[PDB]
């Protein structure tokens, strides 16, 4: 049976523009967007 | 002069480097077991079509072959190119011909008009697959021990490119010259490319181990 | 411990573009 | 900014924060020392021929010339204000300067002012598809200006195709005289009904106003592979180093991580490696020929740990995965 | 996946371009990589389930 | 009704009539052979 | 749907329009066809599960 995946977690803002600055300030536009799947993922993390 | 189109002719689709891994791509591959004339040099000169790529073969150690005529008419008026296997070294060009009937190489002669440039470069078997490429013409070439005696060795190698040139020029035809003892004007294998995917197997020293055809 | 193995996994396997694998709390040792 | 109690804090909006440990930061160190590599390119290629040639080609049979192993600038380009049309659709023309090609074609012909507009991409009419057409998706700038001083008296030597069975691929030519059979009935160099010559003159006459009067038309095309470069801007070079996080450029591709000497044994005709994920993982120096590593510093993950903000202000910083002799900086 | 941009390496949109096009461009690869972000995290979601 | 009518307008008599709601080739004067000129500038006649 | 575009029939748009501006409205119905085939396959995986 199987009992937990690996915990994956994922860096939203530096996975999307790699470090660029503009592309963060263009990301900001959307709002709450990589606040709400960090949380999602760190939840999974914690099921494990 | 006929035979089976073994696995091989391959070659490095880029000049990106990978190692250790799979890789899939799309370019013009002539495909395995696919047919290939043979020609009755065993004893007139041949001619030959170029339909998008020619993937030439033919076993030497003293270099009797000497270059490949490329073009799309043949006719001393429009630009065709010209590789001669010169004992010095290599040399391309591409002019305006007058070409003979029997252009070989008597030994020497040649011709030329309005010309564009100029560039200057049975033990083993020696291959080349020739790529027309919008405005940019890929040679590639390779040179390995063989056992055979007229058969295409079964064993897979897959090579580097030799040189690009960019001229890029119409090549709608093609034939082939080699070297004679004495000058007597009077008036190998062969096979096709066509476009396919390929799937690519780097592995450690970016070496090729082999592939499957899609 | 032997049959199971992760030489055909991509990051998991092996800096990669943000990804990350944490590990879990609890370590084979204890959970042997 | 004050520490990481606080940025805890504006992390959860809230001023109290219960006992645990948060992902709340990433530290990504990343320093960037500068440093950029080019080849020893010093050749000025004859952008001035293309330019400032008296002798232009017509739009039916425009010529092509191949620019390569040579600096290029473009300041001097678009400074120059005599280009009364200059537009480019694949590269800003300040970033020209900077960047490599590996290639570049440089096309040129001459029409009348008002067909300026047929040339871009997605253009249609006679111009574009029946003399010069561009690709949908073409990478370059278009640069034209009047040419009434040289190619008006009228020049009718400049000629223009009106009409082909179809219309031309891009960068495609039709130089065919043959007459075209404009109808239903057949014809052998008959020119009369339905059969018309397929190039017409141009009435170029200085009587004539602006935008009816010739206009020189240089377009230039870059083959953006970068495997080979050999075409750079005018920007030097200097002295790379290693182990050291910093902004790197070589042959124009660019990239921020650690160098390292490589030990992948590239094959001479090789320039760089991609890895699983196809970023550049290696490089070839455009200098000194060997390969380096590339490399990126570190994952930076950063997440606190501390009792209650009821309890007690003391908190403690894990670095996730980093190796605590590189944490420091 | 360029997902309709020039380019998918992000580096070369903003070196290429003047800031007045990347912004748009910029914006594409942004739908496109957060909606591969987005399906992701909910296939995770249903496996962790 | 005009192609092979048997009386013409003159420059001074001015006539304009009403053509609409029917669907008719050009192709008939296309390739009409008295048709000495059939010279367009909006559109070629084979998009009729 | 059209989700925006000037018409739902594929082929209507590719008649009466050229190439280029085809793309813009092409890639629009790509977008909403992707879109919803996204919450068909969001929903069937919840009802597997
Ligand atoms: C040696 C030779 O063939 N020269 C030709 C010349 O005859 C021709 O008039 C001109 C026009 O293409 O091109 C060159
Ligand atoms: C368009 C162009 O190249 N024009 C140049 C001009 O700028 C320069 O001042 C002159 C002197 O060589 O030569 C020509
Ligand atoms: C936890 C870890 O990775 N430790 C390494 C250590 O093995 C190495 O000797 C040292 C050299 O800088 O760097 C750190
Ligand atoms: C190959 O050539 C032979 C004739 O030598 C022919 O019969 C055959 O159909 C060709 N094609 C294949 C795939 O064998
Ligand atoms: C090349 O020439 C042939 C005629 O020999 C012609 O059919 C073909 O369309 C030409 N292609 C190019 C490159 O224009
Ligand atoms: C790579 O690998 C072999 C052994 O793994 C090594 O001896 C040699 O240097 C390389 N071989 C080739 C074909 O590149
Ligand atoms: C450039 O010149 C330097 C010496 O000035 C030399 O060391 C280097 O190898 C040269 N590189 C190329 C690519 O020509
Ligand atoms: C913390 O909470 C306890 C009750 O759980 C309370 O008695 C104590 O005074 C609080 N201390 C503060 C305000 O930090």
């Amino acid at each position: 049976l199987p009992v937990s995946m690996t915990k994956t977690s994922v860096d939203c803002t530096m996975y999307i523009c790699g470090d660029s600055t503009e592309c963060s300030n263009l990301l900001l536009q959307y709002g709450s967007f990589c606040t709400q799947l960090n949380r999602a993922l760190t939840g999974i993390a914690v099921e494990q | 002069a006929y035979t089976n189109s073994f696995t091989r002719g391959v070659y490095y689709p880029d000049k990106v480097f990978r190692s250790s891994v799979l890789h899939s791509t799309q370019d013009l591959f002539l495909p395995f077991f696919s047919n290939v004339t043979w020609f009755h040099a065993i004893h007139d000169n041949p001619v030959l079509p170029f339909n998008d790529g020619v993937y030439f073969a033919s076993t030497e150690k003293s270099n009797i072959i000497r270059g490949w005529i490329f073009g799309t008419t043949l006719d001393s008026k429009t630009q065709s190119l010209l590789i001669v296997n010169n004992a010095t070294n290599v040399v391309i060009k591409v002019c305006e011909f007058q070409f003979c009937n029997y252009p070989f190489l008597g030994v020497v002669y040649s011709s030329a008009n309005n010309c564009t440039f100029e560039y200057v470069s049975f033990k083993n078997l020696s291959e080349f697959v020739f790529k027309n490429i919008d405005g940019y013409f890929k040679i590639y070439s390779k040179h390995t021990p063989i056992n055979l005696v007229r058969d295409l060795p079964q064993g897979f190698s897959a090579l580097e490119p030799l040189v690009d040139l960019p001229i890029g020029i119409n090549i709608t035809r093609f034939q082939t010259l080699l070297a004679l003892h004495r000058s007597y004007l009077t008036p190998y294998y062969v096979g096709y490319l066509q476009p396919r995917t390929f799937l690519l197997k780097y592995n450690e020293n970016g070496t090729i181990t082999d592939a499957v055809d899609c | 411990f032997n049959k199971v193995t992760l030489a055909d996994a991509g990051f998991i396997k092996q800096k990669f573009n943000g990804l990350t694998v944490l590990p879990p709390l609890l370590t084979d040792e204890m959970i042997a | 900014a004050l520490d990481p109690l606080s940025e805890t804090k504006c992390t959860l909006k809230s001023f109290t924060v219960e006992k645990g440990i948060y992902q709340t930061s990433n530290f990504r160190v990343q320093p960037t020392e500068s440093i950029v590599r080019f080849p020893n390119i010093t050749n000025l290629c004859p952008f001035g021929e293309v330019f400032n040639a008296t002798r232009f080609a017509s739009v039916y049979a425009w010529n092509r010339k191949r620019i390569s192993n040579c600096v290029a600038d473009y300041s001097v380009l678009y400074n120059s204000a005599s280009f009364s049309t200059f537009k480019c659709y694949g590269v800003s023309p300040t970033k020209l300067n900077d960047l490599c090609f590996t290639n570049v074609y440089a096309d040129s012909f001459v029409i009348r002012g008002d067909e300026v507009r047929q040339i871009a991409p997605g253009q249609t009419g006679t111009i574009a598809d029946y003399n010069y057409k561009l690709p949908d998706d073409f990478t370059g700038c278009v640069i034209a200006w009047n040419s009434n001083n040289l190619d008006s008296k009228g020049n009718y030597n400049y000629l223009y195709r009106l009409f082909r069975k179809s219309n031309l691929k891009p960068f495609e030519r039709d130089i065919s005289t043959e007459i075209y059979q404009a109808g239903s009935t057949p014809c052998n160099g008959v020119k009369g009904f339905n059969c018309y010559f397929p190039l017409q003159s141009y009435g170029f006459q200085p009587t004539y106003g602006v935008g009816y009067q010739p206009y020189r038309v240089v377009v230039l095309s870059f083959e953006l592979l970068h495997a080979p470069a050999t075409v750079c801007g005018p920007k030097k070079s200097t002295n790379l180093v290693k182990n050291k996080c910093v902004n790197f450029n070589f042959n124009g591709l660019t990239g921020t991580g650690v160098l390292t000497e490589s030990n992948k044994k590239f094959l001479p005709f090789q320039q760089f490696g991609r890895d699983i994920a196809d970023t550049t993982d290696a490089v070839r120096d455009p200098q000194t020929l060997e390969i380096l590593d590339i490399t990126p510093c570190s994952f930076g993950g950063v997440s606190v740990i501390t009792p209650g903000t009821n309890t007690s202000n003391q908190v403690a910083v894990l670095y996730q995965g980093v190796n605590c002799t590189e944490v420091p900086v | 996946s360029n997902f309709g941009a020039i380019s998918s390496v992000l580096n070369d949109i903003l070196s290429r371009l003047d800031p007045p096009e990347a912004e748009v461009q910029i914006d594409r690869l942004i739908t496109g990589r957060l909606q591969s972000l987005q399906t992701y995290v909910t296939q995770q979601l249903i496996r962790a389930a």
